């Protein structure tokens, strides 16, 4: 739902 | 409007500087942000056994300043997560970290996060205070009660790396009475501290039933699915089988329902129908034929979402000459009747229903300090601030000063830390 990014 | 700069002289924290290369699986955490144009990009999580975690300088809530040699403070989503996907592997990288801005805050509780936090300080001078000769409790309460939850797990964790002990023990003997309730309450977490209280409130063949439905129908999904696995951890038998051991009948059916804490979560659009209907059946069940139909009752009041039963029990209205507080007065009595008075009160309003509890355990004689300490320890990250708006607004006085005139000592000093002013 948040943006989130696995880096 | 949280702070937000892209200017790095004009930041609050700590600056940490990390030196990472790129491993198969990238290099281990979750970065978050950068959606509303000024958003921070923070850590949202560290993936263990990977680069940045084994590292062990990256942390939760850090904010990445700079990528490389290149600042990144402003700069959107998508163009740090290219800086990050256009390395190749074996490649390093260069982050530089703020620690001092955190993630996942509310911003209604009364105590934060201390800004320059540091673990071992603050585990030095608390050990100091321990053993001074008549113990510094003023110490240790302006440490601990200015100091976040998991702040304070940091100070425990620390206390324990320097002297070999754990601190909940150092503090359980150096401290004694109301006060020694508090601290020991503020080290636990959420989850130990309130799987610890259901526990109390169950000990023996009695049952405290008034902690047990202040806990269990205050409590969300999350902290309630949270709570199921920390008490089966602790005392090795699931929440639910105490519950049955101490309680029974509709009573026990209702606080084993709402344990479960498997609540639907809120939807997107409204139902009018379903509210509409779920009203009609609440007084259907009760009010409309003698008797009660309970498990009607427990059916809808704890499998809906909150603000659909706000918007029932407003709909109820329209059905019944009582409300849903009434109508539970008239239709069931003794415990049963008080966990659906206190349900119905966390739905409509849970600030004020922490009002009003904190109100009864002080406006007689003495002081109901087990209820007074649980809910300044629980609500004191959550929704303190709201609390004690409702509080002021009701009874036109601050709860700082009924705090301040139903105790005394140093916990009377801890507590109101815990509330933060008078408003
Ligand atoms: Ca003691
Ligand atoms: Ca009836
Ligand atoms: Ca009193
Ligand atoms: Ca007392």
């Amino acid at each position: 739902t948040r943006r989130e990014t696995e880096v | 409007k949280p702070f937000f700069t892209r200017n790095p002289s004009e930041l609050k924290g700590k600056f940490i500087h990390t030196k990472l290369r790129k491993s198969s699986r990238g290099f281990g955490f979750t970065v978050v942000g950068g959606d509303e144009p000024d958003e921070f990009l923070q850590i949202k999580s560290l993936v263990l056994d990977g680069p940045a975690a084994l590292d062990g300088k990256m942390e939760t809530g850090d904010v990445i300043v700079s990528v490389n040699d290149t600042c990144v403070l402003g700069h959107t989503h998508a163009q740090v997560v290219k800086i990050f996907q256009s390395i190749p592997i074996g490649a390093s990288v260069d982050l530089e970290l703020c620690r001092g801005y955190p993630l996942g805050s509310s911003a209604y509780g009364s105590v934060k996060a201390y800004t320059n936090f540091d673990a071992e300080r603050d585990a030095l001078n608390i050990e100091t205070a321990i053993k001074t000769k008549g113990v510094d409790e003023v110490t240790i309460v302006n440490i601990l009660t200015n100091r976040s939850n998991e702040q304070r797990q940091d100070i425990a964790f620390a206390y324990q790396r320097r002297t070999k002990k754990e601190l909940a023990s150092a503090l359980k003997s150096a401290l004694s009475g109301h006060l020694e309730t508090v601290i020991l309450g503020l080290l636990k977490t959420p989850a130990q501290y309130d799987a610890s209280e259901l526990k109390a409130s169950m000990k023996g063949l009695g049952t405290d039933e008034d902690s047990l439905i202040e806990i269990i129908c205050s409590r969300t999904n999350q902290e309630l699915q949270e709570i199921n696995r920390v008490y089966k951890e602790m005392y090795k038998t699931d929440l639910e089988k105490d519950i049955i051991s101490d309680t029974s009948g509709d009573f026990r059916k209702l606080m084993v329902a709402l344990a479960k804490g498997r609540r639907a979560e809120d939807g997107s659009v409204i139902d009018y129908e379903l509210i509409d209907q779920d009203a009609r059946d609440l007084y259907d069940a009760g009010v409309k034929r003698k008797g009660t139909d309970v498990p009607k009752w427990i059916s809808i009041m704890t499998e809906r979402s909150v603000p659909h039963l706000q918007k029932v029990f407003d709909r109820y209205k329209s059905y019944s000459p009582y409300d849903m507080l009434e109508s539970i007065r008239k239709e069931v009595k003794g415990d049963l009747e008080n966990a659906f008075l206190n349900l119905v009160q966390c739905i409509q309003n849970k600030p004020l229903y922490f009002a009003d509890r904190l109100y009864d355990s002080m406006k007689g004689k003495g002081t109901r300090d087990k209820v007074l300490i649980r809910i300044m320890v629980s609500r004191s990250e959550v929704d303190m601030l709201k609390i004690r708006s409702e509080f002021k607004r009701k009874y036109g006085k601050s709860l700082y000063y009924y705090i301040q005139q139903d105790t005394k000592g140093d916990y009377q000093k801890a507590l109101l830390y815990l509330c933060g002013g008078d408003d």
